C-alpha cells in the first residue's frame, strides 16, 4: 500500500 | 486522501485471465476464419476501440457471436487476446506483420506503436 | 520471450470503472440494506473470495440480484466497490471498523491486512 | 514496454  | 494497493490492477487482470482459461462467465465468441475465441465483452471493450464501439451499440451489445473481417489472421488475434488478459505480447519476426494489422483493426494503439517501432529497427 | 506493457492492467481497470460509472454491461445489482449497487460479476469475482464463490455456483451464477447479510453497512460496501474498480481505498478513522468488517465478509484479504495494520497503529 |  502507498500514498498515490 | 485514499491509500493505494500497487498490485491490485495486475491481480484483477490475472483473475480475469483465470476465469477466461476456465471458460467462467465468458459471454461472447469471436469468430476469426474457422477459429473461435471465447471472452468477456467487458475485457474486450477495455482493451480495444473496435470492441468498445461494437458492444456500446444498442443492437450488437446483445450478440453472443461476433465475426471478424476475413482478412484477420487467427494467430494474430490469439496473440492480441492473450495480451488483453495478461499485458504480455508475444511479438516475433514471423508474426509482427499479422499482429500489427490485427492491432490496427482492433484499435489497440499501444500495440500498433510498439509494432511500428520494432519494424523500424529491422 | 514476450514484451510487457507496464500500464496495461491499470488502463484495463480504469476502462472497467468508466463502464461501471456509465452503467455499461453491468450484469448484477448488489443489495445492501436499502441501497443498491450495480456492477460487473467478473470484476466482483476477481476482487472478492465471497463473489468468486457466489458466481461460480451453478445456480447463483444466473442471479441478477444478490442480497448481502443485513449486518453489512452500505458505506463500507461502497468504499470497497470503489477500491475494486480503482485500487484506491478511502480508509478513514470514522469508517475503518465498517470497512474491515465488510472486507472480512467479502474475503478481500489485502484490505483486511491494511485495516488490521492501521487499527494496531492507533 | 519492458522485458518482464
Ligand atoms: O487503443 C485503444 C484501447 C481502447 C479502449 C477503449 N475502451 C474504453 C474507453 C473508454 Cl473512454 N471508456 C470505456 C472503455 Cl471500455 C476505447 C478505445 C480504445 N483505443
Ligand atoms: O482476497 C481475495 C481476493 C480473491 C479473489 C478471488 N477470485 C479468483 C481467484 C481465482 Cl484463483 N481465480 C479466479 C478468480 Cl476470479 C478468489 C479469492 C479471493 N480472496
Ligand atoms: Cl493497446
Ligand atoms: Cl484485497
Amino acid at each position: 500500500w502507498v500514498i498515490p | 486522501s485514499c491509500i493505494q494497493f500497487t498490485r491490485h490492477a495486475s491481480d484483477v487482470l490475472l483473475n480475469l485471465n483465470r476465469l477466461r482459461s476456465r471458460d467462467i462467465l465468458t459471454d461472447v465468441v469471436i469468430v476469426v476464419s474457422r477459429e473461435q475465441f471465447r471472452a468477456h465483452k467487458t475485457v474486450l471493450m477495455a482493451c480495444s476501440g473496435l470492441f468498445y464501439s461494437i458492444f456500446t451499440d444498442q443492437l450488437k451489445c446483445n450478440l453472443s457471436v461476433i465475426n471478424l473481417d476475413p482478412e484477420i489472421n487467427p494467430e494474430g488475434f490469439c496473440i492480441l487476446l492473450d495480451f488483453m488478459y495478461t499485458s504480455r505480447l508475444n511479438l516475433r519476426e514471423g508474426n509482427i506483420m499479422a499482429v500489427m494489422a490485427t492491432a490496427m483493426y482492433l484499435q489497440m494503439e499501444h500495440v500498433v506503436d510498439t509494432c511500428r517501432k520494432f519494424i523500424k529497427a529491422s
